């Protein structure tokens, strides 16, 4: 367990960027490596992060 | 910095500010078909083609900030992606150490030139790689030969390459350029409205539910091209025959008594078939020097009746895969996230008799124990989470992630099945 | 109310043939095989009439003397150069042609802007072609499977 | 029917060996095992 701060699910919530995540989605269930899939994943998962901090300063 | 407090105001307003761009447009090119030296006319109001002297400029401006609201969205963005890659990189393998890249990859080839900026890593937080692979690598090498390879009055005081460097990163992009594009198209056609209507192209990345439809067609046009780079060279040899044997039934002539016309020059009777008897359709057999009582027209009887099917089976088969075939695939497609969503996890990807062996348990199974967005928001705070106020864990998968290692993941081996 | 003012007018009382839609069940598969369809069918002609409305306008800048309804220009001999019909010549009739645009314009030999006048039939044949079948085809069997 | 078949190869190439035959998740309850149970258990070069 672990905390989940309130500001970062207010940066989550967005449509925009809850279907980047599902054309990713669409993405990788297509191809790429499953040994780097969570590779990949993860990279996907900082640019969304620095994502949110971009929607932050708004 | 009102002004820049304005700009996140421009960063704020974009998909708003961008669909309406169209609806401009479609009244500028509505009223472009009410024109008649080249006349417009008036119908109901009082000054209408004066509103259109507005108008045209008015989309241009629009077409402006939009891009620039564009440039501080996903500009930074893109520019991340790729800062973010060489940082990965230079550690990972240290191609400028080791590889050099080749004559082609001018991506990185591109970057040659970023490696020795001095405010390098600008958005990508991790400054010291810059002299980590200096420690790591370097300690191989000489120090100054990886320290020379690495490391009002506003005029002079920028990393001045390196913006240099980022242009060519950020025309990288084609959506960018179609938006320049766009710009392109803004400015001239709005210099000569018999050019600006193709502002109208901008459906194509419109409706996105229309999007669906081109992609079922560009992500097959490969095998397009050479569809009909087969067509135009059969009929290629499809008309020599007649430019040997059958060329007196070539008449564009009325009557002869005319300047009767046969298609026995340079090359034109070729071009005469592509022109009329691909956009015939009805067999060639409509359009020849009708024939009665030719012995040749024994052989000219076969020529229609194979080039018949060589119409039929040729064009047919071409464009009914190409809009069947083609397509099916997508039905597939958007079927083929509906699975791996159903059955497995997406984490664990084990299935769903197991965490539906509880009842209703695997949806919360992919709502707890994997509720994937979890991870992220659990990534935020580990690195917002001091290292020396790190648990165990904290610590952990902390080491884990500095080496993008990634075998704490419960592969295909989760919680409850090693329970009881 | 159908069946109120056909019966006080019998030119307009024969659309109860329309209850055949919900009239044999066994029909009502045909119409839903393309009535689930619907919402993505409009967006096709929507493209269509806007990219002959791009295709009208050049040949409108460029071959507008290839336009003659005309019988011999001794007649009052027709151009489509006037507020807005030579699009909705084009729609009305080069749709309902079928066998391409070189089929009606004024018949070329010996221009050289005929060599433009070449190639617009011919990229205009395939946006024909390429065009209606992938509307209807997936419409007509894409919708089936 | 050739949409299919170029399918068709996508399936024992993914889910099960070509030697032992057997399957994705024997070889892959290790984890990423059974890209390597293909690269060093049937490798089907090596025969060769
Ligand atoms: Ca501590
Ligand atoms: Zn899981
Ligand atoms: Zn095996």
């Amino acid at each position: 367990y672990f905390e989940i701060s309130e500001s970062s699910r207010t940066q989550w919530e967005k449509p925009q960027v809850k279907e980047s995540k599902r054309q990713f989605i669409f993405d990788v269930v297509n191809e790429g490596g499953e040994k780097e899939k969570m590779e990949l994943f993860v990279n996907f998962c900082e640019d969304t992060i620095f994502e949110m901090q971009l929607a932050a300063q708004i | 910095a009102y002004q820049q407090k304005l700009l996140n105001y421009f960063a704020r307003n974009f998909y708003n500010m961008r669909m309406l761009a169209l609806f401009v447009a479609f009244a500028i090119n509505f009223i472009l078909l009410f024109y008649k030296v080249h006349y417009v006319l008036e119908e109901s109001s009082g000054y209408m083609e004066p509103t259109l002297r507005i108008l045209a400029i008015l989309h241009t401006v629009i077409s402006f900030f939009c891009i620039i609201g564009y440039y501080c969205l996903k500009v930074p963005l893109v520019i991340f992606k790729r800062e973010k890659e060489v940082a990965r990189k230079l550690e990972f393998d240290g191609l400028y150490i080791t590889e050099q890249p080749s004559e082609d990859d001018i991506k990185g080839q591109w970057d040659r030139l970023v490696i020795n900026t001095q405010s390098f890593p600008n958005n990508y937080w991790d400054k010291f790689v810059k002299r980590k692979v200096m420690d790591k690598y370097g300690e191989f090498y000489g120090r100054d030969r990886i320290s020379e390879l690495l490391g009002s009055a506003v005029l002079n005081s920028i990393d001045v390459k390196y913006q240099m460097w980022k242009l060519g990163v950020v025309f990288t992009d084609n959506s960018f350029l179609y938006l320049a594009w766009y710009m392109t198209m803004s400015v001239l056609g709005h210099y000569n409205n018999f050019f600006f209507a193709a502002h109208l192209l901008d459906i194509a990345m419109g409706f996105k539910t229309l999007r669906t439809i081109l992609s079922s067609v560009t992500h097959n046009g490969k095998q397009l091209v050479l569809t009909v780079g087969l067509l135009a060279v059969v009929v290629y040899l499809y008309t020599v025959v007649a430019f040997n044997f059958f060329r007196k039934f070539y008449n564009k002539s009325e009557d002869g008594d005319t300047p009767d016309m046969k298609c026995d020059d340079m090359l034109t009777c070729y071009m005469f078939h592509m022109y009329v008897g691909v956009r015939a359709g009805g067999g060639i057999g409509d359009e020849i020097e009708d024939p009665a009582g030719d012995e040749y027209e024994i052989y000219r009887i076969i020529f229609d009746i194979t080039f018949f099917f060589f119409v039929i089976v040729i064009l047919l088969a071409i464009i009914q895969g190409l809009i069947i075939d083609a397509f099916g695939e997508l039905r597939d497609q958007q079927e083929q996230v509906k699975e791996d969503m159903e059955t497995k996890c997406f984490i664990c990807g084990i299935g769903n008799d197991y965490f539906d062996t509880v009842p209703h348990g695997f949806e919360t199974h992919t709502l707890q124990e994997h509720n994937l967005a979890n991870y992220l928001f659990f990534l935020m705070y580990l690195i917002n989470k001091d290292e020396t106020e790190h648990t165990g864990q904290e610590s952990y998968v902390w080491k884990m992630y500095q080496e993008r290692c990634w075998e704490f993941f419960p592969a295909g081996d989760c919680f409850r099945k090693q329970y009881e």
